[PDB]
RNA sequence: AUGAUGUCAUACUUAUCCUGUCCCUUUU
């Protein structure tokens, strides 16, 4: 029961890192009491599945053609 | 408090029936050695001779009388009948008990104590 | 030391039936006392009696004879004062000599009995009623006496007498700093220090049922 | 069938009496027309259009038609006899339908469609209209899964003072009025009625009837919380609405010609009058009372002091003489009723007059003395009511004279049928023989022969108040004439046959051997007893408590006379131990549960030698609410013998209690953690280190019990096993959880973190959990604030030290995070707070309330309590000054919310400790017309 | 006489009843006098505070105890 | 308005203000009624009654704009009758 | 009937202390007396922002 | 409280009524909520204990066994000389527990 | 149930590209809100990766058209040769077809 | 066009310092900044 | 680039709570 729960959510963290190393997202960050936190979209994740499906809404890739044309004026 | 008698007695009933009472302690041996019950709640236009019919269906009634009031008629509502043993005053008390007839409902119960004229509530 | 703290003043009935308790303002508070089955003394469940917006100057239980207990106290009502910014409320406004009776048989508190004085009071004097002596209270004022008992008894007033060819400044008023009372199976007398020390030896005539006049002499210094 | 006119009942000032003068008239035309000579009457065009409601026409078809519908009833006998017949061809074969049209919107039944018929359709998007066809959001709360019950809920109460109360009670009032109402459903509206209730004030005003019509139902009810729940809504509407909104409205319900709407109407009259109080509303009733019109007014008025009576209670007590001064006149009316609902309630009266206001039914007295002479019937008995309840409250003198008169009548109006009757005379006989100024012996002739004739009979113990306040009369008797005599009567019918009866006399005997004690009894009888009593507990139909504690209570009583009695007892306890398998065991194990310490200290040590091992060996029954009982006992034998002497000794016993904590239910769970609680604390060194871990780590998942008790015995054994072991591995093994179950008990871990760190000292723990903060993940974090928390709040004056210790994690964590951080933290300030005062370390005190300060706003309730008791533990730490220091400026700030907040906190500073602010009150100059300066402190000697 | 002004009560929440709480909309000068009226309960009421108050002024006690009485209605002229 | 004079009720008649009222009540409600009877009974049983709440109960139970007019014919004929010395109205003098 | 900055700067004897929002109260005689004070400490600065002092 | 933040108290006149306990609220504060440090008993009012309301618990409501008594971070803190702290109302509590 | 929110399907995604596609009971036990065959029928429903979730077009629905009226029933059949097979876009692009002809 | 990330921000709002060389603000916070700036401070030293 | 309202999941807290009943409505 509680202990499968420990497992599952174990489990969950783990595939859950192992799709942020191969996808190669430089937003996820880690917070201090086992959260998510984005960088990009400077918002908190509740879950694994919340820093996971920012990629729809608010979409901070785009928001970085500014920072790109500041640091480089060529395209 | 006028109807709430037959309440009463039904609500004893149900108890003794929801309560697993044998047939030793289902309310009968208070009230043994005795078939005079105790009839209130009648109408005024019932007779004694309509009375004695529909309180046959037990058993035939040994003394009938019904309370005497108003020197005109003799009707007060109230009734006393014995009947032949005390298992028909027992299936009378427990299905004539709280029944309806002609309007307004009477009620059935037994009293076990003696032969009074003045001993129902109007 | 707080306003809405009771502790300031403290009466108690002269039949040892009851205390009150209350605050400078807005607070009051009479305890029950009755003796046990084993003479212990009990206290009872207290009385709220509070008021707002009424300051108690002193408080003082009237002699009953075993009766109802009243406890009457100098209250003055300053909530017309704070409203009002052209201070027409805040003069003429002077003190109300207010008699709350204890009901024993309701076992509530409620002001019987409440009447405005002339003049504002510094300390009252409770005067021995029932039995011995008739009932009522003497109101020490500045520069006056008056003695005012509850119901149909006339309000008797007494200025306070002076010294002969004083020193002192005559914008000055007079008032007393204490006072003693001395109650006999005969009759009773009462001893006050004015604000020179002058103690006088109080007396009060009375008829049958009410007071006829407060006769004061001074007894030393 | 009497109720059920509430289905007659059409929804909804002058014109409203108008209207019952005309209603009235019509019951005198037609009943009159009788004379002279239901809903079925013919009807007419206006009273056609007053039923459907809007948007209909009555467009017919053609003129062949109509003649059809008049020449129908004709030719209902007439076509009905003729040639008629249907028929079926079979030939090869478009079904249109609706359910609810939406999203989702959770299913209706086939009736509620009328009522949500609007739903259906699917017409959408184009003003009130729109707020109708929006506020079927009721439909949700009717039916649906319980979170959109919740959701929609709230967004419903959100949205009162939006929608106004006209549409939704026009939507509602139907729904609630529905024939076919649930229990749930009724309950639910009822509950939305109420949240929308504590909105809507003086919107309600044209509807208060309109609702009352319905509410009134709820007062009169077979459950109970039913009525609570309607003297609630009624108390939040009266309230809510004006006086003269309550008392204008309901006038011409008190003629009514049904007596229901005048009964249910008194008893709201009753409701308002404890909302809005009575001086306020007693001119109307004292008006009423005096009305001469005619009687039902009377009655109803006077039925309203009575339930006025009853729901008020003690409360009465100020108002008592003049409500008394209301009802007197009634008493001697012409009309009967109004003289027996007087009496009455004069009898509710002096119940809820406490030994008191005697003299305020003075002057009624004398006409119901007189009365007791004269009457026949139910009035008579009334009249026996009020004397009856106030006889207490005369003088002993008087109330000889006049108690010696009542006990006449009182004797020969035992025998009376009436069950009315016999309830009166009953209580009665309690209060007058019950009487300290009356002798002995009159009772135990005159009395007690006839009591026990008549009372006791099967018809009384099959019904329930006869039952219960015939017990109580009995136990008054036996309170005056002594014990032997009562009981010795009633011993010989524990044996008799119905169970009800046997329970009854049961009941009777353990409340009189309660309070006389079982030293008045002699020998016989007792044997008769004891026998009476195993005799009656070894025919057992269902399982109750009355036989059981009756039995302790006997022999506890009875003391070491019982001895010689012992081994019939636990013969039949073994026996009976067997017998009945999930009936019996369980009874019989806590038979000897309850008769434990008698069978100690009479030192019968071949029986505890039984008892141990026979029950010893039930341990391995798989029925769980045996095998409770069984625990039980044994816990109970564990309290007589000690621990050394236990004739299974705890090498035994304890590790073969250690597997059953999988049980999860508490009634083997309760039982068990409460014995391995008792042995665990008390002899500890039986048992081997190694089997104590192993309880612990099955201790850790008890946590998951839905019982609090369970809880509760569980943390304080893992304190007990924390003391026979040692901290540091113990408060590792809660370190392990890391709070991820929610669910039933996670904090509790945290409690035992507390009480292990009582149980030997913080002193040493403290490191460890300061370091397990470092841990990133946030929710074991704030559980070991919560530690810190409770551990203040136990260690109490010991915080003189840590306090240091603990400060600069505070900062940590009262330096937000996420609100769940300040929140608990600010709690750990608050149980500091109150624990270290006066002890003068006030200044990291300070420190702290630095970081505390800034929380002061938010809208989430739990953070803003939490810093209000935050706030207040740091005013009596601190002292008053420095507070107020900062909550000085935030007083008169522009803003509103500033203000609220900080008037809120100046008024939590300000109650408590209001003597001690003079001094710190700063200096303020006085303007034009007033003097802000007190110069008294500015005398200089 | 129509007022439309009946302060009763709404859903049995606030209704002040202590006396120098103060409220978040109080004006300056009605929480000046409500800490002058504080002010003078607690000369009245400490009895070291009233002997040190009476023993710098050429006053008695009683007489400055009736005038701390008598100022406390108006004692700074009501805002 | 007139409903902020002190008056009081123990130094005027109550047998000559219940004719007065009844046609009030009679020309407000319409009919007559036990409740507005007993509702001015009990306004004018204490020594000192209050205009105001008076006011209240009448605006509660007529409509208000009838219930003021009420409560001004009621608090003129109460002062008349608590200003003459023998306490009466001005409409017993005549009959 | 609200008086301007300058005014209730150059009328209050300490004008370090005066702010924008101080002249939107109900008494800015009273506000600006007592937030001159001795040991008197000033409101947080989380009154006119939109993070709630956590974000 | 914790238990329900809803709930109002009676703070009615404190009278010479000792209060009471119920056993499935035993050991529990009343204003606190807590289980350690009881310093002073809870003193009930003259109304909230008459007849069948004497010997009823003052949080739980339910048959009292054992008298109450107040914490003493509530008695350091002042908040036991307040008035008598009776449950009078019951509202989201024990209500839609009935029905299931 | 089957309430399939975006958070439950990118973990769905993450199951099915991490674990594997055989194995519904391995992806079944890190999503606690569904069973194996109901994250099975997920994953062949909406979380495949070669549904056709967009761009209907004539040449499909002239191939619906002609398919329909030589099978009625068995839609399920139909699903993977008319190129949707999403078991449930055929149906509704069947109803789209017959309330757009209908007026 | 972000027109509610404008209105939340404080854009389009009328602000005007005079001590910074009668320049306007686009909003009060921005109003606020203005006034203690390098520019008003340059100018209040040129003022005198 | 915050903020806004909004339908909709997801976590968290309240040491939240699982035997409650008519022991009281007895209305003609």
């Amino acid at each position: 029961s509680s202990e499968s729960n420990r497992d599952r959510r174990e489990r969950l963290r783990q595939l859950a890192l192992e799709t942020i190393d191969i996808n190669k997202d430089p937003y996820f960050m880690k917070n201090h009491l086992g959260s998510y936190e984005c960088k990009l979209c400077l918002t908190l994740h509740n879950n694994e599945g919340s820093y996971l499906a920012h990629t729809q809404g608010k979409k901070h890739q785009t928001n970085l053609a500014r920072r790109a044309a500041k640091e480089a004026k060529e395209a | 408090n006028p109807l709430t008698k037959v309440k009463l007695i039904n609500e004893l009933n149900e108890r003794e029936v929801q309560l697993g009472v044998a047939d030793k302690v289902s309310w009968h041996s208070e009230y043994k050695d005795s078939a005079w019950i105790f009839l209130g709640g009648l109408p005024y236009e019932l007779t004694e001779g309509d009375i004695i019919c529909v309180f046959s269906q037990y058993g035939e009634i040994v003394n009938i009388n019904l309370v005497r009031d108003k020197k005109t008629g003799k009707s007060k509502g109230f009734c006393f009948l014995c009947y032949e043993d005390q298992r028909s005053t027992i299936l009378a008390v427990d299905n004539f008990n709280g029944i309806k007839i002609k309007g307004r409902t009477i009620r059935v119960d037994h009293v076990s104590n003696y032969r009074a004229p003045k001993d129902s509530e109007e | 030391c707080r306003r809405i703290v009771p502790g300031q003043f403290l009466a108690v009935d002269p039949k040892g039936r009851a205390v009150m308790i209350s605050a400078i303002e807005k607070q009051k508070l009479v305890y029950i006392l009755n003796r046990d089955a084993a003479a212990r003394l009990t206290i009872s469940s207290p009385l709220e009696a509070h008021k707002a917006n009424t300051l108690v100057y002193h408080v003082v239980g009237v002699d009953v004879g075993f009766e109802n207990p009243m406890f009457a106290c100098l209250e003055m009502d300053y909530e017309e004062a704070d409203n009002d910014p052209t201070g027409e409320a805040a003069a003429n406004t002077q003190q109300t000599l207010t008699f709350y009776e204890l009901d024993l048989g309701l076992n509530h508190v409620v002001r019987k009995y409440s009447e405005p004085l002339e003049e504002h009071g510094n300390f009252l004097i409770t005067v021995p009623g029932g039995s011995d002596g008739p009932s009522g209270v003497l109101i020490c004022s500045e520069n006056y006496i008056t003695y005012k008992n509850f119901g149909d008894q006339p309000d008797i007033r007494c200025p306070i007498p002076r010294r002969r060819n004083d020193l002192d400044d005559p914008e000055r008023g007079m008032i007393f700093v204490c006072s003693a009372t001395h109650k006999t199976k005969s009759m009773f007398f009462f001893l006050a220090q004015t604000e020179q020390g002058d103690i006088f030896k109080i007396t009060l005539e009375t008829d049958e049922d009410m007071v006829t006049e407060i006769r004061l002499k001074y007894f030393d210094t | 069938e009497y109720k059920k006119h509430r289905r007659t009942m059409i929804i909804s000032a002058e014109t409203p009496r108008t209207d019952r003068g005309g209603d009235s008239i019509g019951e005198t035309p037609t009943p009159g027309a009788s004379k002279r000579k239901e809903r079925n009457r013919p009807l007419s065009d206006e009273e056609l259009d007053a039923m459907f409601p809007e948007g209909y026409k009555v467009l017919p078809p053609p003129a062949g038609y109509v003649p059809i519908r008049t020449p129908a009833r004709k030719l209902t006998a007439t076509p009905t006899p003729l040639g008629g017949m249907t028929g079926f061809h079979m030939q090869t074969e478009m079904k249109s339908v609706n359910d609810q049209p939406s999203g989702n919107l959770p299913f209706l039944k086939p009736d509620d469609i009328q009522y949500f018929d609007k739903l259906l359709v699917d017409v959408d998007e184009s003003e009130e209209q729109k707020e109708r066809k929006i506020m079927k959001l009721l439909l949700k709360i009717k039916n649906g899964t319980p979170p959109m019950r919740k959701a929609a809920l709230r967004q419903i109460t959100d949205k009162a003072r939006e929608f106004g109360a006209g549409p939704l009670f026009n939507q509602i009032l139907p729904l609630l009025m529905s024939p076919t109402l649930e229990d749930q459903e009724r309950h639910l509206l009822v509950k939305v009625i109420d949240r929308i209730l504590y909105k809507l004030d003086d919107l309600v005003r044209p509807y208060v009837h309109k609702i009352l019509v319905v509410i009134e139902p709820l007062l009169i009810d077979e459950d109970y919380y039913a009525r609570v729940e309607g003297r609630e809504i009624i108390s939040n509407l009266a309230k809510a609405a004006g006086l003269a909104t309550m008392i204008s409205t309901m006038r011409p319900d008190i003629d009514n010609m049904d007596e229901y709407v005048r009964n249910t109407t008194a008893r709201a009259f009753a409701v308002v009058a404890s909302a809005l109080g009575i001086p306020s509303l007693l001119p109307f009733l004292k008006a009423v009372c005096k009305s001469k019109k005619s009687w039902q007014a009377r009655h109803t008025g006077i039925k309203i002091v009575q339930q006025i009576a009853i729901l008020m209670g003690c409360a009465i007590l100020p108002h008592l003489r003049s409500l008394v001064e209301i009802i007197e006149h009634g008493l001697v009316d012409e009309q009967q009723k109004v003289r027996t609902i007087s009496a009455l309630a004069i009898a509710a009266l002096a119940e809820a007059a406490t030994p008191y206001g005697i003299e305020s039914f003075d002057s009624v007295l004398k006409p119901l003395w007189k009365g007791i002479r004269q009457h026949r019937g139910k009035g008579l008995a009334a009249f026996l009511k009020a004397i009856g309840y106030l006889i207490p409250l005369m003088d002993a003198e008087y109330a000889n004279y006049y108690t010696r008169e009542v006990m006449l009548i009182l004797i020969r109006e035992f025998q009376s049928p009436d069950e009315e009757m016999k309830k009166i005379v009953l209580k009665v006989v309690k209060q007058c023989c019950g009487t300290d100024g009356v002798e002995a012996n009159y009772i135990k002739t005159e009395i007690l022969p006839p009591f026990f004739k008549h009372f006791w009979q099967h018809r009384m113990a099959l019904d329930r108040r006869n039952y219960r306040q015939l017990v109580d009369t009995t136990v008054e008797l036996a309170n005056k004439v002594g014990a032997a005599e009562i009981i010795s009567r009633i011993v010989d019918d524990l044996k008799d046959e119905a169970e009800q009866y046997r329970k009854m006399v049961m009941e009777t005997i353990e409340k009189i051997m309660g309070n006389l004690g079982a030293a008045d009894i002699d020998h016989k009888l007792e044997e008769q007893l004891i026998d009476g009593i195993l005799y009656a507990f070894q025919e057992q139909t269902t399982e109750d408590s009355v036989m059981l504690n009756g039995f302790g209570t006997v022999v506890n009583a009875l003391g070491k006379r019982v001895k010689p009695y012992l081994p019939q007892i636990c013969g039949t306890v073994l026996w009976r131990l067997n017998n009945k398998s999930a009936k019996v065991r369980q009874q019989a194990a806590d038979l000897i549960s309850r008769t434990a310490v008698v069978m100690k200290t009479c030192q019968e040590e071949k029986l505890m030698g039984h008892l141990g091992v026979v029950l010893y060996e039930y341990l391995g029954e798989e029925y769980p609410e045996v095998l409770g009982s069984i625990l039980g006992a044994l816990k109970a034998i564990v309290n007589v013998i000690g621990m050394h002497k236990m004739t299974p000794p705890i090498k035994d016993l304890l590790p073969r209690l250690t597997p059953i904590l999988k049980n999860r239910h508490e009634k083997v769970q309760e039982n068990c953690i409460d014995l391995v609680g008792r042995i665990a604390d008390r002899g500890a060194e039986y048992v081997s280190a190694r089997e104590w871990m192993r309880i612990c780590f099955e201790l850790l998942e008890l946590l998951k019990a839905h019982k609090k008790a369970i809880r509760r015995a569980t943390v304080n054994t893992f304190g007990y096993i924390a003391k026979a072991i040692g901290p540091h591995d113990v408060l590792a093994t809660l370190l392990n959880n890391l709070k991820v179950q929610e669910r039933q008990n996670r904090v509790c871990t945290t409690v035992a973190i507390a009480i292990v760190a009582e149980t030997c000292s913080p002193f040493t723990v403290l490191p460890a959990l300061m370091n397990e903060y470092r841990v990133p993940e946030l929710n074991v974090q704030n559980g070991v604030l919560k530690s810190l928390s409770f551990l203040f709040e136990y260690i109490g004056e010991m915080g003189k030290d840590y306090i240091y210790a603990v400060t600069p994690l505070l900062e940590d964590a009262l330096m937000d995070r996420d609100l769940v951080h300040r929140q608990t933290a600010s709690a750990v300030v608050q149980h500091m707070s109150l624990g270290v005062y006066g002890f003068g370390c006030e200044d990291s005190l300070n420190h702290l309330l630095n970081y505390v300060w800034p929380n002061v706003f938010e809208t989430s309730p739990h953070v803003i309590q939490a810093v209000m008791g935050a706030l207040e533990g740091l005013r009596v730490a601190i002292g008053p000054c420095r507070m107020l220091q900062y909550c000085l400026q935030g007083l008169f700030h522009p803003a509103r919310k500033v203000r609220d907040v900080y008037w809120k906190i100046y008024n939590s500073i300000y109650i408590g400790s209001q003597d001690a602010l003079i001094a710190h009150y700063p200096r303020i100059y006085n303007d034009d017309k007033n003097t802000y300066i007190r110069y008294e402190l500015d005398y200089i000697l | 006489m129509t007022d439309r002004y009946t302060i009763h009560s709404q859903l049995e929440h606030l209704q002040s009843k202590y006396i120098g709480t103060g409220h978040a909309d109080t004006t300056k000068w009605e929480w000046l006098v409500n800490q002058h009226r504080d002010s003078y309960c607690s000369y009245m009421g400490h009895f070291d505070l009233l002997n040190y108050f009476a023993i710098a002024e050429n006053e008695s006690k009683a007489r400055v105890r009736f005038n701390l009485m008598e100022k406390m209605l108006q004692p700074c002229g009501p805002p | 308005e007139c409903l902020e004079k002190k008056v009081d009720m123990s130094k005027v008649n109550l047998e000559v203000i219940k004719p007065w009222i009844t046609k009030r009540v009679t020309e407000i409600l319409g009919f007559e009624d036990d409740v507005v009877i007993e509702f001015i009974f009990n306004q004018l049983e204490v020594k000192n009654p209050d205009s105001k709440m008076m006011q209240i109960n009448l605006t509660g139970f007529l409509n208000g704009k009838n219930a003021r007019e009420f409560m001004g014919e009621l608090w003129p004929l109460l002062l008349s009758a608590q200003e003459n010395i023998a306490g009466i109205p001005s409409a017993f003098l005549e009959l | 009937n609200r008086f301007t900055v300058a005014e209730l700067k150059q009328l209050v004897a300490r004008p370090d202390v005066v702010e924008m929002h101080d002249v939107t109260a109900q008494d800015p005689k009273l506000l600006v007396h007592l937030k001159a004070t001795r040991n008197s400490v000033p409101v947080p600065r989380h009154w006119c922002f939109k993070r709630k002092y956590l974000q | 409280a914790k238990h329900h933040p809803d709930l109002i108290f009676c703070r009615k006149q404190a009278g010479v009524a000792i209060g009471r306990l119920c056993e499935k609220c035993d050991g529990k504060c009343v204003i606190c909520d807590s289980y350690v440090r009881p310093c002073t008993l809870v003193r009930i009012c003259d109304e909230c204990n008459y007849g069948s309301y004497q010997g009823r618990c003052v949080i739980c409501g339910g048959p009292g066994v054992s008298d109450a008594y107040y914490c003493k971070e509530c008695t350091i803190q002042e908040k036991d000389r307040d008035g008598c702290p009776k449950i009078v109302n019951l509202g989201s509590s024990k209500t839609d527990l009935f029905y299931e | 149930g089957g309430v399939w929110r975006n958070t439950e399907d990118e973990i769905l995604k993450a199951a099915v590209m991490k674990y594997g596609k055989n194995q519904w009971s391995r992806i079944a036990s890190l999503l606690h809100r569904k069973s194996a065959k109901q994250c099975k029928a997920r994953w062949y429903e909406w979380l495949d990766p070669s549904i056709k979730k967009t761009e209907w077009s004539r040449e499909e629905e002239e191939k619906l058209l002609h398919l329909a009226k030589l099978m009625p029933t068995q839609w399920r059949t139909i699903a993977p040769i008319i190129g949707r097979t999403a078991a449930q876009c055929l149906e509704h692009y069947e109803f789209l077809l017959d309330k757009a002809a209908q007026r | 066009i972000p027109y509610w990330l404008y209105k939340l921000h404080g854009l389009n709002i009328n602000y005007n310092c005079e001590i910074c060389g009668n320049y306007t603000y686009r909003g009060p916070k921005a109003f606020q900044r203005h006034f203690a700036e390098w520019r008003h401070a340059h100018g209040m030293r040129c003022l005198g």
